């Protein structure tokens, strides 16, 4: 059942923050970072300092190299995870 | 992807 | 906080099923499918019939084109989601 | 990736 809550769990995160200007379905350095430091204050891992995040969100910048939407963050938690969490999940 | 973290440039 | 439960939520799914033979960190057509029909019986979406799944797990086969581990399923729920859930999440 | 579902061959 986790697959159902975890799935929408991600969506809600972006659907809650992303969508302030009007177009929605996109997140800027302020929308993503703040959110991360907002939801992930004790368990970041994928986000160390403030400067790194900017590069982090940029490392996934696929849309227009401008900001990160739902597809950019979805690939993030997945890319960052699927890679290290793979065998690094232990350490 | 294993130890490359797969991110891209940030961690490389 | 969903990011913390959803993250491990995925892991637990593979960490619970994957790891029967011994090597672990891998899932076969039986481990994945059954699990999906086990956890996702009312909300599949990414899995329609039995034959399709085989191709589905094969569509992501990155390891040795043999089975799907944590990195294969992680990219799945993410690929399948990040793509359609992107704008199709509405419909 | 939008309507291509990104899977690969299954949905294409």
């Amino acid at each position: 059942s986790e697959l159902e809550k975890a799935m929408v769990a991600l969506i809600d995160v972006f659907h809650q923050y992303s969508g302030r200007e009007g177009d929605k379905h996109k997140l800027k350095k302020s929308e993503l970072k703040e959110l991360i430091n907002n939801e992930l204050s004790h368990f970041l891992e994928e986000i160390k300092e403030q400067e790194v995040v900017d590069k982090v969100m940029e490392t996934l910048d696929n849309d227009g190299d401008g900001e990160c939407d739902f597809q950019e963050f979805m690939a993030f938690v997945a890319m960052v995870t699927t890679a290290c969490h793979e065998f690094f999940e232990h350490e | 992807t294993r130890t490359k973290i797969d991110w891209n440039k940030i961690l490389s």
